[PDB]
């Protein structure tokens, strides 16, 4: 199994953090915790070419968190740019990001990534976004909250760090599961959480699923 | 999955009750599917997301689980799961499944409950 | 554990622990690995680290610890380096200087250390930046000396000057003063001949070495500057149009650098540069041609393969071609041996946008948006163009992208299914595909419709049927509506739609029907002016889209719904009328049957359904037959709320049944919908139902009350209290529609306001917080917004009852209650702007708050927030103004001016609110230029903290020097007076004003800022 080192750039609060854990374990978180410095988090992809392993480097996007800054980004094999699309600055923060990383990784894949194009009210359109033209970067719009895209930038690099453009994501195997018998010694906290779950609502009563 | 047969196929979201965050945290969302294993006779609920096919949910459906209501919701499930290895290692969970409709979510627990009556034998 | 103890600065640096550190962060994994950042991150910010890098630099084994040493430098450098002694200073510019030279001269470091070296070579720019040249007058000719002795230094030293024109030309602008960067970019400017001559000298002598692509990668940041004679009247052009696009080593980095030349400023008039503009596009395109691949290559094939540098080559040469013709095509044009030239470039960007790359595509389609616009106007020029232009064709109607309104796709699965999510991007492609094909018609409509039709007829027999193939052809089809004479769209119209039927009824399987469905749907729904001339298509086309409606995929039902919408938002006055050969109007026929048309709809397609009739019923303008129009329309939910008012009232027990509420909300629902179309004319329908819908919301109101104490605040979340809500959003969506659209002021003060207030106002103030519709707010908002002028005491209601409380809900964080925040700011700044006096009448401790509010509004990153916020703050002053010298104004400045300005100020310094710069800017011109005209007519000082006579004037700079002496304590006194000095005299000019704020920034980010960078302007 290889492995490659992905570094996410991008300003605090664009969704770099919330894209990650999506990606992790299905999630979708909705506070907004500010990463400080760097979190180094494995991301394994089955492909028809075998398991691809990304060690996600996930950085501080706010100044005062950005703890070693660029350090982080030596021997990089490939990264993600991340903005918003419903903030203007992010996007004009892109080419200052974009600067950093390759002065330090001078040849990587790199894929841009305008982040929350499930929000109606969208401030970065479509037609302002060609800072990747020059820099031969791929472009995604994607929304970690819809998921819209969102397994298009690890497909790509997949492709570029394997070189076969033909790669797949492919449906992992499924072993049989066991058949546990439930021990009473941990039954009461069990159907504890049971009843306090029973009574937790659901996020998002209002969502198509 | 090829020595399998597909008894019931609906698309659903899975969450996962975190107890320490005291939140639902979701899961996956796909094809929930079960699935009945042609020469043990054991029928499993395995689920994929949606593009990446990665494991969500990957446990047999046994006879001693009950599904449950969410106070919040007319179209999901609750219920405890003593191992799931959909990430690995047999973990026990406390799932909620909710689908696109009420109607589903009938459905679902009329062939959970079938499903339970096929794994007692 | 033993890691910590290089944060024990008491303790000599342990250098063999430090690169154990560093390697155990960089090569470790896990809870090792994340305890190794920490303790670097901490060693990083430790304010005297700096002190330990050159023994980091001279005695570590680990490149990545040098690199480190390098940061905790550069971070010295760029925010403290003038409070260090020149000595200091002085020392690290020579072991800076000393060990690039000494990494460079090591050959096997040289090559395998770039990183380090890179790293080492940003740190000298960034001493540089800080003292060259008034303190290192010497740096370019000692460097230009230097190269000559070795190559690896040479090579080296074009990365220092790459790097030096990238930070005072393209990135001088957020993080330099004005005056800094003028300053540079004159330097470097000053010494460029003797620059450029060595980076001439190098190219001339060498064929693809590493030195020849560093000095290129160099000259593409000069070319973003540099004036056109060294380009122009050199030999530079013709050995980057020949020679450096031979090597592949040079070919990617020259073809970047021929982009940037074909985009330097040039004359105009002279005819020998027009030769040269012409000679090196001769020159690159020969190249490419003879060394990398003909014009008749498939570069679709290339691309998809992505052998090397492929793809990055491919976009280069787009991105060349595409620069070079739209700003030189025109030298190509007339002279008749620069023909072939001129077609062989375009027949290279036609094989270019057969690529299977979005973005790629995007980018040569805005080039052919730019030629197509150009043919259409320029006389005389689209027949040079014609082949291309019938290649473009093809290429556009094949790879047409789904328009915004066809709901039907093809999934993973290989299955059609309704749209999960709208796809904004490839809405945008559809558009920008349109406008060109639109353009390409209008030039060769003969060419356009031929094939088309060829291309129809090839989906009749089956020979290139598929479900892609249709669509494509399809979504032309209609993109093109608005090109084609009368005539000729009718005969084109007719014939399309005769085929897709033909195509409807052949097709076996319910996937197959779904996708003709909604190809018919697009193409009809896209020829309004055809079915307006010809009635008998137009209701054979509606009876079709009602047999779509009772089809069993979701997406075929909703988009017969929405065609249905915009076919009847152009033809409204063809169902209006009873046309020649028919027993009825056909509205009044649709009306009657919508019980049995709407039968298998969902409640949202049958509420699209009843809007679609409302836009028909409000082109009726006789009074009379429209307001029965809408009696009839509105039977079936009138019948439904006539039968349901009687047994809720009879007893409110009733309504606890989930399937009633269910069955209230639909009726409100297909209220609001045609409401929605018909605006002003809903009244008599809303009328009808108002006093006894205000009295449901009442009945549902206590219901959610009694059920959240019963049952908890956990009783928001289920299904009956969120069915039970959902009724009172949907009665204020109806109000508040209505309200935004009416055309009768007098009748909705007279008969709505009071009793809508009465109705919402105290339920909102006495429920619970998460009780509280946001909605209300909404519905108020509106109601300000329409008719606020003529209900003074009404807006005075409204503030006491939603004001205090919802501040309450809203001031503990930035996150909680997200809605209710957006539609609090939008109520207060229509209230401030339309209702004023309302604030006048509040107590002053609640006037307080309402400045605590608007003060809070600022410091959100939620924009919605945000830009209410600071609006608010500038109608307010200007409100305020307007009132003259009277005591509420004089004592509105004395308790709340410096507050507005010092808030102002914190969140334009505190680089966490840089999105509202602009606003935040104007706003705290306004309350400076007030002062600066003398539009306070009161001290704003407290008696005898200052001389009796003093102005307020005078009195402002002293506050805020003394406010940003505090909070900014290493500015001196000299660069804070220069400021606001600088800041008071702009005051009247926007954008010089920005300017000088824009260098503060910077200036606060460093220490020893010049004071005369104020005078810049
Ligand atoms: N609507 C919407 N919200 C999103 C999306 N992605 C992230 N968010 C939200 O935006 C915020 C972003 O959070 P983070 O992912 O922590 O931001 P970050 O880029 O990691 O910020 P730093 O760690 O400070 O650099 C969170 O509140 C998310 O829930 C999206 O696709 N759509
Ligand atoms: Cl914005
Ligand atoms: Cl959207
Ligand atoms: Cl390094
Ligand atoms: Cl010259
Ligand atoms: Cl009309
Ligand atoms: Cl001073
Ligand atoms: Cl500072
Ligand atoms: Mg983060």
């Amino acid at each position: 199994q290889v492995q490659f080192k992905l570094v996410l750039v991008g300003d605090g609060g664009t969704g770099k953090t919330t894209f990650v854990k999506r990606h992790l374990t299905g999630e979708f978180e909705k506070k907004y915790v500010a990463t400080l410095g760097v979190e180094v988090h494995p991301l394994v992809f089955h492909t028809n070419r075998g398991p691809i392993k990304f060690n996600v480097w996930d950085t501080a996007g706010q100044e005062k968190f950005g703890g070693l800054r660029d350090g982080y980004y030596i021997q990089a094999q490939c990264a993600i740019i991340m903005f918003d699309v419903t903030s203007r600055v992010t996007y004009k923060n892109v080419p200052n990001w974009h600067r950093d990383l390759v002065r330090v990784c001078e040849n990587i894949p790199i894929v841009l990534c305008g982040n929350k194009v499930d929000i109606k009210d969208r401030k970065v359109k479509a037609k302002s976004i060609v800072f990747h033209r020059k820099k031969n970067l791929q472009y995604y719009d994607i929304s970690a909250k819809s998921n819209y895209n969102f397994e298009k930038p690890f497909l790509w690099l997949a492709r570029k760090l394997i070189g076969d453009p033909n790669l797949e994501f492919v449906a992992m195997p499924a072993l049989a599961p066991p058949e546990v018998v439930m021990d009473p010694a941990l039954a009461a906290q069990a159907e504890h959480d049971l009843e306090v779950a029973q009574t937790t609502a659901l996020p998002d009563e209002d969502d198509d699923l | 999955e090829e020595d399998e047969e597909v008894l019931y196929k609906v698309r659903a979201k899975l969450f996962r009750f975190d107890a320490d965050a005291k939140e639902w945290k979701e899961r996956g969302t796909g094809d929930c599917k079960f699935l009945k294993n042609k020469k043990t006779n054991k029928v499993r609920i395995l689920m994929r997301r949606d593009k990446t096919l990665k494991i969500c949910a990957n446990h047999i459906i046994a006879p001693e689980y009950t599904l449950k209501p969410n106070v919040g919701s007319d179209r999901s499930w609750v219920y405890a799961c003593t191992a799931d290895i959909a990430e690995g290692e047999a973990e026990a969970f406390t799932f909620a499944i909710r689908f696109g409709s009420k109607e589903n979510a009938d459905k679902f627990k009329e062939e959970f409950e079938k499903a339970q009556e096929i794994n007692k034998k | 554990g033993a890691m910590e103890g290089i944060l024990d600065f008491s303790n000599d640096l342990d250098i063999a622990l430090l690169d154990q550190v560093v390697s155990t962060f960089y090569q470790g994994s896990g809870v090792q690995q994340k305890q190794a950042q920490e303790i670097l991150t901490k060693f990083q910010d430790n304010p005297d680290a700096w002190q330990k890098a050159d023994q980091i630099l001279q005695f570590s084994t680990n490149p990545q610890s040098k690199f480190i040493a390098l940061s905790i430098l550069d971070k010295l450098i760029t925010r403290k380096w003038k409070l260090l002694p020149n000595d200091h200073r002085i020392g690290i510019r020579n072991f800076v200087v000393g060990m690039i030279i000494s990494m460079c001269q090591d050959d096997e470091v040289f090559k395998t250390q770039k990183n380090l070296i890179n790293k080492s070579d940003l740190t000298l720019v960034q001493i540089l930046k800080q003292e060259w040249p008034q303190n290192w007058p010497e740096f370019i000719p000692e460097l230009i000396g230097s190269s000559s002795s070795s190559v690896n230094v040479c090579e080296n030293n074009m990365i220092v000057l790459k790097l030096l024109s990238e930070e005072v030309f393209d990135f001088s602008a957020e993080q330099m003063t004005q005056a800094k960067a003028l300053h540079l970019k004159n330097s470097m400017s000053k010494e460029f001949e003797q620059i450029f001559k060595l980076c001439f000298q190098v190219l001339e002598q060498g064929s693809s070495s590493s030195l020849i692509v560093a000095t290129l990668e160099s000259l593409l940041r000069y070319l973003h500057w540099i004036p056109y004679r060294y380009i122009y009247e050199t030999n530079i052009l013709e050995l980057l149009s020949t020679k450096f696009m031979t090597s592949p080593d040079t070919r990617a980095i020259t073809l970047k650098c021929l982009t940037e030349v074909s985009n330097l400023k040039i004359p105009q008039d002279n005819d020998l540069i027009k030769r040269q503009t012409v000679l090196f596009f001769q020159n690159t395109l020969q190249q490419i041609a003879t060394s990398v691949m003909p014009v008749t290559a498939d570069l679709k094939a290339t691309y998809a393969n992505a052998n090397g540098n492929d793809q990055s080559f491919l976009q280069d040469l787009a991105m060349f071609l595409t620069t070079y013709l739209a700003r030189n095509r025109a030298l190509l044009e007339s002279d008749e041996s620069l023909r072939e030239l001129l077609l062989n470039a375009h027949q290279y960007l036609i094989q270019l946008s057969k690529i299977e790359e979005r973005e790629l595509f995007k980018t040569t389609l805005d080039y052919w948006h730019n030629l197509v616009a150009d043919l259409f106007y320029e006389p005389l020029k689209k027949h040079i163009y014609e082949e291309i232009c019938s290649q473009l064709r093809l290429v556009i109607i094949e790879n047409m992208v789904r328009p915004e309104e066809v709901l039907v796709v093809e999934n993973d699965e290989g299955e059609i299914v309704r749209e999960f999510v709208k796809e904004s991007d490839t809405i945008q492609l559809y558009k920008s595909e349109r406008e060109v094909l639109v353009y390409l018609t209008h030039l060769n409509v003969i060419d356009t419709e031929e094939i088309m039709i060829s291309k129809l007829a090839r989906q009749i027999d089956g020979s290139e049927w598929s479900w892609h193939n249709i669509n494509t052809l399809s979504w032309a089809i209609g993109s093109i509506s608005g090109t084609m004479s009368e005539d000729t769209e009718k005969r084109f119209v007719v014939t399309v739609i005769k085929d897709l039927l033909g195509l409807c009824e052949q097709k076996r399987g319910k996937d197959n029907k779904a996708v003709v469905a909604s190809d018919i749907m697009y193409v009809v729904g896209q020829y309004p002016r055809f079915l307006k001339a010809h009635w008998n298509f137009l209701r054979t086309v509606i009876l079709k889209l009602f047999e779509f409606m009772h089809e069993t995929h979701e997406g075929v039902q909703d988009m017969a719904c929405d065609t249905f919408i915009k076919i009847v938002q152009k033809c409204k006055y063809h169902f209006v009328i009873q046309q020649p050969r028919e027993s009825e109007p056909f509205i009044q026929t649709i009306i009657r049957d919508i019980q049995k048309t709407t039968a298998d709809l969902q409640p949202q397609q049958v509420h699209t359904f009843y809007k679609a009739c409302g836009i028909i019923i409000s082109e009726e303008r006789s009074v009379a037959e429209r307001n029965r129009l809408l009696s009839d329309l509105m039977q079936l939910p009138n019948m439904a709320w006539d039968t349901i008012v009687e047994q809720s009232t009879a007893n409110p027990t009733l309504l606890l049944d989930s399937e009633t509420v269910k069955i209230i909300a639909n009726i409100i629902k297909t209220n609001v919908a045609v409401c929605t179309s018909m605006g002003a004319d809903f009244y008599p329908q809303l009328g009808h139902i108002y006093y006894n819908m205000l009295q449901l919301y009442r009945a549902v109101s206590s219901m959610i009350s009694a059920q959240v104490a019963a049952e908890g605040l956990i009783a928001t979340k289920t299904p009956k209290v969120r069915g039970l809500r959902t009724i009172k959003k949907e009665i204020l969506k109806l109000v508040e529609t209505y309200i935004s659209k009416a055309r009768n002021l007098d009748d909705v003060v007279k008969v709505l306001v009071e009793p809508l207030l009465n109705a919402v106002l105290e339920d909102y103030m006495n429920n619970v917080p998460d009780a509280r519709d946001a909605e209300v707010l909404n519905c108020m908002t509106t109601v300000v917004e329409k008719v606020g002028h003529m209900i003074p005491q009404g807006v005075i209601l409204i503030l006491q009852s939603v004001f205090e409380c919802t501040l309450d809900m809203i001031n503990k964080d930035f996150t909680e209650y997200p809605e209710h925040r957006v539609e609090f700011y939008k109520l207060l700044k229509v209230i401030n702007e339309k209702s004023f006096a309302a604030f006048l009448e509040l107590p002053p401790a609640a006037f307080k708050l309402f400045v605590d509010a608007i003060c809070w509004a600022f410091k959100h990153n939620n924009r919605d927030v945000e830009v209410n916020g600071l609006q608010i703050a500038l109608d307010l002053v200007k409100n305020i103004e307007r009132m003259g010298n009277v005591p509420f104004a004089n004592e509105f400045h004395k308790n709340y001016f410096f507050i507005f300005v010092s808030e102002t100020f914190f969140v334009l310094t505190d680089s966490d609110h840089k999105s509202g710069f602009s606003k935040q800017a104007l706003l705290l011109m306004k309350l400076i230029s007030l002062v600066y005209d003398n539009k306070i007519s009161v001290p704003l000082y407290q008696e005898a903290e200052v001389p009796q006579g003093t102005s307020n004037q005078v009195y402002l700079s002293q506050y805020l020097a003394n406010m940003l002496s505090n909070a900014f304590p290493h500015l001196t006194s000299e660069q804070i007076a220069s400021f606001l000095s600088a800041l008071t005299k702009q005051c009247k000019d926007l954008v010089v004003f920005k300017g000088t704020l824009r260098d503060f920034l910077v200036q606060i980010k460093e220490v020893g800022g010049d004071p005369t960078d104020y005078l810049f302007a």
